C-alpha cells in the first residue's frame, strides 16, 4: 500500500509464534508499546491487526 | 570477557536483552555492573572467501 491509503489485515481464530518474527534479520525495525516482544508468546488476544 | 559477533548482534549485549547471542552464547546478569565496549573489526577479522 501507499501510506495515505494503507491496508489492514485482521488476524483472528488462529495460533502463532512471535519469536520466529522478532528474531528475523529481515526486520529493519521491531519496536513495541504496551507489550514486550519477549512476553508475546505467553499471551492471547481478542484479535490482532496488521 | 572477549568475543567477536556481527554488527547487528552488538545490540543484544545488555542486561535484559534476548536473541541467539543473549539466549544461547553469552547472557549478562539483568543487574550487571561494568562496561560493554565494541568496535567494527571487518578490516581484521574478515577473510577472502
Amino acid at each position: 500500500a501507499s501510506v495515505y491509503a494503507w491496508n489492514r489485515k485482521r488476524i483472528s481464530n488462529c495460533v502463532a509464534d512471535y519469536s520466529v518474527l522478532y528474531n528475523s534479520a529481515s526486520f529493519s525495525t521491531f519496536k513495541c508499546y504496551g507489550v514486550s516482544p519477549t512476553k508475546l508468546n505467553d499471551l492471547c488476544f481478542t484479535n490482532v491487526y496488521a | 570477557d572477549s568475543f567477536v559477533i556481527r554488527g547487528d548482534e552488538v545490540r543484544q549485549i545488555a542486561p535484559g536483552q534476548t536473541g541467539n547471542i543473549a539466549d544461547y552464547n553469552y547472557k549478562l546478569p539483568d543487574d550487571f555492573t561494568g562496561c560493554v565496549i565494541a568496535w567494527n573489526s571487518n578490516n581484521l577479522d574478515s577473510k577472502v572467501g
